[PDB]
């Protein structure tokens, strides 16, 4: 599919089970054996799947090819030997714990420790706009995550900081197998890094938000048709979004 | 096969937060003395004298005492009959008095029996494994001189493919099912041993016992923040269910970060607002402990057998605040939460 | 008064009870990194001595 | 509290009044006069005293 | 298909002001919502039957071809339209309830503009009259000012 | 001033929202016989899935 112009995707599920079924082949066919009993290429074998990755050119057809390999780790120890590997070759890792699991946040993805270094080149305008602002607020409530136990004896701006923090991260969570549109993305978004929802009680984050995303599929069909085509948001649909959150608002609780 | 149900025990850790399934993969997890073989042995007591069809116990790599403790703990309760044929138990033996290559090939023995009946018969067929560490090790010690090099800590190269060809042939089929349960027994208490964290592919519900809870005096000393479920799932189990099993681990998770503070600050010198999610918290942990029926001479109390309507009733009710009026101490070893209240009173006279 | 001469010593006494708690952690440090490299050196003895006997 | 708790063995018996739950919330002038009404309605009539406390 | 267009649901349709009665209202927007959405997850036109496939895969004849041939000629009866007229009803007695503040107090709006021409008059010159100031500022029988 | 628009503000405020009536109940006979002309081809697609 990358070769005759056409888009694809693929899924290692998972790359640590191929590096122990290669180990047993190895010893068997009596092959020096090194740390963890590898053998002295494993970095060669998970090297030269990844690099098949790649995104042509025009010249070529335009193809592509994305690569997401699973790896598990033991106790949470990405200094082994093949977490080491397979960190060194891609791009980004997506560093899912067990503590924000039974926390409540589900799915349960650490921003603090994940990254990708295509950056935010790969973000339509639309959502670039809102996220960067959003990235910067939610590393700002990290910084004072550790004053929320015993904190009332604070200043302003940190209580500030932490009432927005909260009701950031209800916005992140999700259930299972219902994935959403960009459109509708940048709208939550829209209605939580501006300021539309430091009065409303942290419980009722989730309610308002199956309530608010019914509303503008129905009845405001024509602005998401406006921010998928257009691709960015423009003056004219950044003030027919804000009457649309101040209108939800107003009579909401009901 | 693709179907899943619940099949009900009566333990109120096991139905609440990490139910069975019929014809599914059970696993028991645990260090060396936590009770994986007296929960193997509770779950036939329970389940295999209502169960219409056969059953099949293999025992692999266990002390040669306690197959002399279920020949005769199954003819006092007539599941084994010594005098005509209506029995309806098998059994399978290969201890640890035998040499390494008996105790790696009597856990093929067990399943063998067990699947004639699910394929040449038709019937529904248990099936109790214990233990199944002594399947790996027995393999472990004939490796180096059949002209293998050592892998990782020890184990053969050839570890996680005639695992893998064993636990292939334990499934439910088009032709029959099997339930199985398993006890698996963890070296000198770490999950990260290449012996039992190759398992945990191969089963559905896991149930990792601890013995950081066991010293507390709570049994059975089942982990909640690590026991899971294929079937915890709120289309399966119905969604009154399913925020009560989240309910809990959530206040049990939040108990923990908590405890962080007290080492330095005090218990008292909390706000009266986690004063409360403590005593909340310290209540769900006492009221999983329920007594067993098999453990009666260990304890002297009597065997309860909760129900799964009952079992989320009791919890919605310590949650919302209803009991906030009652000591910790009238949950230990209770049955239904009807006496939790009948112990309440009984400690309060005697002042 | 006492309310200000207590609230000052809150503020010394919980700083002290940091910077002994990091000089330790330094400390514990280093002796989970000698341990950890201890620990790749000795199991890749037993594996090289368990293929050279065979 | 931390007063009586270090003086509860030696002069358990030479106690007037003990005053808990003090420090978590800052100090008023209420709570002054409600410490010292009590200190007259007791039944105990003295003749001089003093106060210690960490200027 | 038919399907009708309605108005805008904006600012009056969500406050139709009962006695303290905002629940009600808040429950008339709730349904416009949810009937909406469900308009919206099935299509105007079904799928169509094929008849042609029908014979050849399912060829063990008759006992197919004959509730192939029952069903095709049926009719599907929708629900009667008995409520939609007197809930249609009380909209019409409420309307004409509705005109009697536009009845009723347009007489009270012009006898208050016309006592605002009166109230012009009677201030006049500062040393007018003491009985014309005696319209606004009032007086009464024996002993009713106390101070 | 107050009171001239009081009578107004009733009589835009009872004509959209006795129509809202019209139209709320009219979209509940339209879903219900979409979901009509839609059931009697589901239950004859059983029979077209069975035999084979
Ligand atoms: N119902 C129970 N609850 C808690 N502990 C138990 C129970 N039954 C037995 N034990 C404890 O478990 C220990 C080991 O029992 P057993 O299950 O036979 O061994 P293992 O799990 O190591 O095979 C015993 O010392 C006993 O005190
Ligand atoms: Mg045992």
């Amino acid at each position: 599919f990358r070769d005759n112009g056409k888009h694809a995707l693929i899924i290692y599920d998972d790359l640590s089970k191929q590096a122990v079924a290669y180990r047993q082949m190895s010893l068997l066919l009596r092959r020096p054996p090194g740390r963890e009993a590898y053998p002295g290429d494993v970095f060669y074998l998970h090297s030269r799947l990844l690099e098949r990755a790649a995104k042509m050119n025009d010249a070529f057809g335009g193809g592509s090819l994305t690569a997401l390999p699973v790896i598990e780790t033991q106790a949470g120890d990405v200094s082994a030997y093949i977490p080491t590997n397979v960190i060194s070759i891609t791009d980004g890792q997506i560093f899912l714990e067990t503590e924000l699991f039974y926390k409540g946040i589900r799915p349960a993805i650490n921003v603090g420790l994940s990254v990708s270094r295509v950056g935010s080149a790969a973000q339509t305008r639309a959502m670039k706009q809102v996220a960067g602002t959003m990235k910067l607020e939610l590393a700002q409530y990290r910084e004072v995550a550790a004053f929320a136990q015993f904190g009332s004896d604070l200043d302003a701006a940190t209580q500030q900081l932490l009432s927005r923090g909260v009701r950031l991260t209800e916005l992140l969570k999700q259930g299972q197998y219902a994935p959403m549109a960009i459109e509708e993305q940048v709208a939550v978004i829209y209605a939580g890094v501006r300021g539309y929802l430091d009065k409303l009680e942290p419980s009722k984050i989730t309610k308002f938000e199956n309530a608010f995303l019914s509303h503008v599929i129905s009845q405001h069909q024509a602005l998401l048709g406006k921010i998928r085509a257009d691709g960015k948001i423009s003056e004219e649909t950044d003030a027919k979004l804000k009457e649309i959150v101040t209108n939800f608002l107003a009579g909401f609780e009901a | 096969s693709v179907e899943q149900e619940i099949l009900v025990t009566g333990i109120k850790v096991v139905d609440l937060l990490a139910p069975y399934a019929k014809g599914g993969k059970i696993g028991l997890f645990g260090g060396a003395g936590v009770g994986k073989t007296v929960l193997i042995m509770e779950l036939i007591n329970n389940v295999a004298k209502a169960h219409g069809g056969y059953s099949v116990f293999a025992g692999v790599g266990e002390r040669t005492r306690e197959g002399n403790d279920l020949y005769h703990e199954m003819i006092e309760s007539g599941v084994i009959n010594l005098k005509d044929a209506t029995s309806k138990v098998a059994l399978v033996y290969g201890q640890m008095n035998e040499p390494p290559g008996a105790r790696a090939r009597v856990a093929l023995t067990g399943l063998t029996v067990a699947e004639y009946f699910r394929d040449q018969e038709g019937q529904d067929v248990l099936l109790f494994i214990d233990n199944i560490f002594r399947f790996t090790q027995a393999g472990s010690e004939v490796s180096a001189l059949l002209g293998r090099i050592p892998s990782a800590v020890g184990y053969q190269p050839t570890l996680a493919t005639d695992m893998g060809t064993m636990q292939e042939r334990i499934t439910t089929t088009k032709k029959g099912s099997i339930t199985s349960v398993q006890a698996i027994y963890v070296p000198a208490d770490d999950l990260t041993d290449p012996a039992p964290a190759t398992t945990f592919a191969h089963l559905d519900a896991t149930t990792v016992l601890s013995r950081a809870i066991a010293e507390l005096g709570i049994y059975p000393a089942v982990d909640p923040l690590d026991s899971t479920s294929r079937i915890m799932d709120p289309n399966i189990v119905g969604s009154e269910h399913y925020d009560v099993a989240r309910g809990v681990q959530k206040i049990l998770q939040d108990y923990k970060s908590l405890q962080d503070i007290i080492a330095i600050l005090g218990m008292d010198e909390l706000s009266e607002e986690d004063k409360l999610t403590v005593s909340r918290a310290r209540k769900i942990q006492r009221f999983l402990s329920q007594p067993f029926q098999v453990a009666e001479v260990f304890t002297g109390h009597l065997g309860k057998l909760v129900p799964l309507k009952e079992t989320i009733k009791g919890f919605q009710q310590i949650l919302a605040g209803e009991y906030d009026h009652l000591p910790e101490q009238a949950f230990y070893m209770v049955g239904p939460i009807e006496e939790a209240v009948a112990k309440a009173d009984k400690l309060a006279e005697e002042h | 008064e006492s309310t200000t001469s207590e609230q000052s010593a809150r503020m010394t006494a919980m700083d002290n009870a940091s910077k002994n708690a990091s000089e330790m952690i330094d400390k514990l440090t280093l002796t989970f990194n000698r341990t950890r490299q201890a620990v790749i050196t000795k199991e890749l003895i037993e594996i090289i001595s368990g293929a050279a006997a065979l | 509290d931390k007063i009586r708790g270090i003086l509860h063995r030696t002069h358990s018996d030479q106690f007037l009044v003990t005053f808990k739950e003090v420090g978590r919330k800052p100090p008023t002038f209420g709570d002054a006069s409600v410490i010292a009404l009590e200190l007259l309605n007791s039944g105990y009539e003295f003749d001089e005293g003093s106060i210690i406390f960490n200027r | 298909r038919k399907l009708a267009l309605k108005a805008i649901d904006w600012v009056a349709f969500g406050e139709i002001i009962p006695r303290n009665q905002k629940a009600i209202a808040n429950s008339l927007k709730s349904w416009n919502e949810t009937l909406s959405t469900r308009l919206a997850a099935l299509p105007e036109k079904p799928p169509a039957i094929d008849w042609a496939y029908y014979k050849a895969t399912v060829a063990k004849a008759g006992l197919v071809d004959d509730f192939e041939k029952k069903f095709n000629a049926l009719k599907v009866p929708v629900p009667e339209d008995k409520y939609t007229a007197l809930v249609d009803a009380e909209e019409q007695e409420d309307v004409k309830r509705c005109a009697e503040f536009l009845s009723l107090s347009k007489a009270r709006i012009e006898a208050y503009e016309k006592e605002l021409e009166k109230m012009k008059n009677i201030i006049p010159f500062d040393q007018m009259t003491i009985e014309d100031l005696n319209e606004v500022f009032p007086e009464t029988k024996l002993d009713k000012k106390k101070y | 001033i107050d009171l001239e628009k009081s009578q107004q503000a009733l009589v835009q405020k009872r004509h959209y929202l006795f129509d809202v009536q019209r139209n709320n109940i009219a979209m509940a006979l339209e879903v219900t016989y979409r979901e009509r002309l839609h059931r009697v081809y589901k239950e004859i697609k059983n029979r077209l899935d069975y035999h084979i």
